[PDB]
């Protein structure tokens, strides 16, 4: 058994590097982001199409605005919802077809 | 395409079968016309002794 | 003889070649070639694995639109809570219900599955299943092609799966005296204002965010109708109209 | 007083350079206007230091730089041949079409211009080799870009409204055998060279 | 199921990149599909897929399950028990399910297609050379570092064929902006009200 | 095929068709070359409907459009020269630059000093009649986009470490100065009236 | 070559004999009852309807 042992440092480095949740829990800006997504998904089961994600998300991020403690966006809002469901799209969270 | 796979070899094995046959007959063959080039010499070492 | 018969059969391969010695060589280096790719040797494998995949995909399409049924008798039945909450007339309120419809096409679906799934279990390396999986693709195709006609509908659109039944409820008991559906009965009245009563439920329970029991847009636009209506029912609309949260112009 | 060579003659050879190719399937016209003086309308290139190719089985007329004296470097340094160099994912791109080029080929013969196929069908063959941003979207964004600049280079007509496209008969002569094996031993070459 | 679905996208996509290897008989490609398929098939979450597909054969059962769950979220208790989103997602999770399988047979499909377009290869002469000239072109491309920009917009030998010359700069092909198209459109914003006594009697 | 055509000429005759013009001032020896050959330059233009005009004194050689009138309309549109309409800033760069240029040949005489003036000068006066952007830094930018555009038509020079440009030839042959003249006008009459 | 060809063209007038010289009687009054009959016939039954 002690051959999983050594074995298993391997497979807790590669996830620790590489899968998406954990990364996702190990950045400093985590609480935010899955209080968002969860938020969006949680109020429907079919897949939210781009637009009513992008408008509904524009929404939620305006009311973390008093959250002051993480990045406020000054300007414009909906460009900030893009931006971040882009970024969620680059790193694995949400992929849309 | 399975299908026309199955028939094509087994319609195509008769013909390498009646090939290597036809190559056999016709080295023999072969063979034995060289042979009948010999033949003159044989009966003229005969005819002379 | 025999390179001719192979010629006959030939696809692609042999067309460059005669049918002589010269192109023996040609028909021997294909037949090696031919027997290192080993497929004809794959027949029952893949004979079998295109019956299962085939099956598994036909199932599939088959029960989602079964289940895509079964969401629109949910349907129902929200819009008939939703309709309970108002009268028709003054003792009364309007309610609906489905009956399934019987139509030839989802007859001869229903007989092609039941041969599908008696062809699993016949020992015959799968031909069976084989050709009940090829009559009901067949089915299938034949529906997607002619799309307009009433079997293809009645097989592939869920809600033509369906008939569709209006009745009028006694409010203090289960008591039924009513049914618009299969004989409309044609009433140049009372056709008009059932619909536009059940259209106005239902798009009032379509504009009220969840949970609601009061539309958000309460705006509605209507037409003459009324003028197919008579005075006595067009106020029944105005009322009904006013009862389910609506404000209309 | 002076020679004016044939009004139509001069049609044809400007509508040639325009276009870089011509087509008996769209312009039957010109492209038998320039098949009547080949020795014309290869004359008049000759200044130009560009050349005329044939191939009458599928029924293209293509423009070619001359290699007369040009330098073997690259033909696409003469200063007329506008349009810039090819790329290798264009060049990727080029070999799917080209695979599917030859594909209906066998399947219809020389058949007519219309080689078509339907966009769907890129999709699955380039996520394998440019990846697979997640995003539908993206990777159609992307295709879509790809086969606009390459019919810059006339390989392809633009998408319709059938997201369909026909690979322009050109393909077969730039994915000539003979210029994918010299891209191949670059190729090569190139893999060699990622160690 | 979720995760099912990850292990079919890899499964094909593996199928994809091993059809490119050019020294893959026909045989090879149908043998490399039936055994990856069945490998799927066999390994836990596969197991997981086969029984649900199976529970479809027995299709009775799943809908006596979505029946009584229907039955079992309307009893009072129910609403104290879940949320409304809760109660929506359980009663249609049998529907769920069917949706989600979809996904992967999509996958099969199209694994079948690759399959189907590498069936027919007995090309003529000349389409044989060109093809055995583009598969080893394709492998060859795997191997390159894809995700980098600046391979991809590297610069290729391939000669200039349908070359264009185009945008002879004649000064004489001049034009200007020109003015005239200045007619303005005045702003009618007044009130254009009613005259009740012209309404007919 | 016969023989070939002199590489020095065709290499002349490649750079003209590249840049539309050439001249003495930076290539005297393309523009020598092509002087030298005037009749075969325009038998390889003739199938091109082209032709050459020239203007020894200003050392200016440029293409211009050999076609005969209303063979298919009254107004041409010669394949291979695409007629841009510029903009309204372009046009009135394009003005300002002929008055310019037309006040220093008056000055120095045609062509016998190269007309030359400032960016600084420049910017304030598209301020004048186009209106500030939004800062200093804007109005740089607007008017180096036109002068490059410019130069891409051949009009005008880059600026040097002074920051002037020299006014190309090529200026005193446009095609509708009345156009350009009257749009001027117009334009002065419209800073006029708005205010 | 020739006949191994018409067995293959051939619509069940020809399956009954085989692909050797012995099967030539067979060849030739087929050949002849098309030429003479099917062919004329043929063409005006196809012209009057």
């Amino acid at each position: 058994m002690e051959e999983n042992t050594r074995q298993r440092t391997e497979n807790y480095i590669s996830a620790k590097n590489q899968h998406p949740a954990w990364i996702l829990l190990a950045t400093r800006r985590a609480p935010l982001v899955l209080s968002a997504l969860k938020t969006l998904f949680e109020k429907s089961h079919d897949g939210i199409p781009l637009e009513e994600a992008i408008q509904s998300l524009s929404s939620i991020l305006i009311e973390h605005v008093s959250q002051e403690q993480y990045d406020i966006n000054q300007d414009n809002p909906f460009l900030q919802a893009s931006r971040e469901l882009r970024e969620w799209i680059k790193r694995r969270l949400i992929v849309e077809r | 395409e399975l299908e026309t796979a199955r028939k094509q070899q087994q319609s195509l094995q008769p013909v390498a079968l009646s090939w290597e046959k036809y190559q056999k007959q016709e080295r023999q063959l072969a063979d034995w016309l060289t042979l009948e080039s010999l033949l003159p010499l044989w009966f003229a070492q005969q005819a002379s002794h | 003889k025999r390179m001719s018969e192979a010629k006959r059969v030939d696809t692609g391969a042999l067309v460059e070649a005669g049918a002589d010695l010269d192109d023996i060589p040609v028909y021997l280096q294909r037949l090696q070639e031919l027997t290192e790719e080993a497929l004809p040797e794959k027949l029952n494998r893949f004979l079998d694995y295109l019956n299962r995949s085939s099956d598994d995909g036909v199932t599939q399409l088959l029960s989602h639109i079964e289940h895509e049924v079964l969401v629109i008798e949910e349907r129902l039945n929200e819009l008939n809570e939703t309709m309970f909450r108002v009268d028709f007339q003054p003792d009364r309120y309007l309610r609906l219900d489905t009956k399934k419809v019987v139509h030839e096409s989802l007859r001869t679906l229903e007989k092609a599955q039941r041969q599908l799934n008696a062809a699993r279990f016949v020992d015959d390396n799968g031909e069976s299943h084989y050709k009940a999986l090829q009559v009901l693709v067949a089915q299938l195709r034949d529906a997607s092609e002619r799309n307009r006609t009433l079997g293809a509908k009645a097989l592939l659109d869920p809600r033509f799966r369906l008939e569709f039944a209006v009745s009028v409820m006694d409010r203090q008991s289960g008591n039924v005296i009513e049914s618009r559906t299969g004989s409309q009965g044609g009433s140049g009245g009372e056709k008009e204002i059932i619909a536009s009563y059940v259209l106005t439920a239902s798009l009032s329970y379509a504009l009220s965010p969840a949970g609601s029991r009061y539309p958000l847009f309460g705006t509605i636009i209507l037409d003459e109708a009324f003028s197919r209506s008579s005075h006595a029912v067009a106020g029944r609309i105005i009322a009904a109209l006013r009862e389910f949260g609506l404000h209309a112009v | 007083s002076e020679t004016r060579t044939l009004q139509k003659i001069r049609e044809a050879t400007q509508e040639l350079l325009k276009y870089g190719l011509l087509e008996e399937a769209s312009k039957p016209n010109l492209y038998r206007i320039v098949l009547s003086h080949p020795e014309e309308v290869t004359r008049i290139l000759e200044p130009l230091d560009l050349d005329i190719g044939i191939d009458e089985i599928r029924g293209l007329l293509y423009v070619k730089v001359r290699l007369d004296e040009t330098p073997a470097q690259d033909e696409w340094a003469h200063p007329l041949v506008r349009r810039q160099r090819l790329n290798l994912e264009q060049s990727l791109l080029v070999a799917i079409l080209r695979q599917h080029f030859v594909a209906w080929e066998q399947e219809s013969g020389t058949g007519a211009s219309q080689a078509q196929i339907a966009i769907d069908d890129l999709l699955p063959q380039l996520q394998i080799y440019l990846g697979d941003p997640g995003s539908e979207s993206k990777e159609r964004t992307r295709l879509l870009t790809l086969l606009d600049q390459l019919k810059g280079h006339g390989l392809v007509t633009s998408p319709d409204a059938h997201e369909r496209i026909v690979i322009r008969p050109i393909i077969a002569h730039l994915a000539d055998p003979i210029n994918l094996q010299a891209l191949l031993a670059w190729l090569r070459e190139q893999i060699a060279q990622q160690t | 199921f979720r995760r099912v679905e990850d292990s079919w996208r890899e499964a094909d996509r593996a199928l994809r990149q091993s059809i490119i290897g050019e020294q893959y008989h026909r045989g090879d490609i149908v043998e490399r599909l039936l055994n990856d398929q069945d490998a799927l098939l066999n390994t836990p979450e596969g197991r997981v897929f086969d029984s649900f597909q199976q529970q479809l054969r027995q299709s009775s059962e799943l809908k006596a399950m979505s029946e009584r769950l229907r039955v079992i979220l309307s009893h009072p208790s129910a609403s104290d028990a879940l949320n409304r989103l809760q109660r929506h997602d359980l009663r249609w999770l049998v529907k769920r399910l069917v949706d989600e399988s979809q996904t992967v047979l999509q996958a099969r499909a199209r694994s079948e297609r690759d399959v189907r377009g590498f069936m027919k290869t007995g090309l003529a002469a000349e389409h044989h050379r060109v093809g055995h000239l583009l598969n080893e072109f394709l492998n060859l491309a795997l191997k390159l570092d894809w995700q980098r920009q600046m391979i991809r917009k590297q610069e290729v030998p391939l000669p200039a064929v349908g070359v264009a010359v185009t945008g002879i700069p004649a000064i004489e092909r001049l034009r200007f902006k020109e003015v005239d198209d200045e007619a303005e459109q005045t702003l009618d914003l007044s009130n254009h009200a009613a005259d009740l006594t012209q309404i007919g009697d």
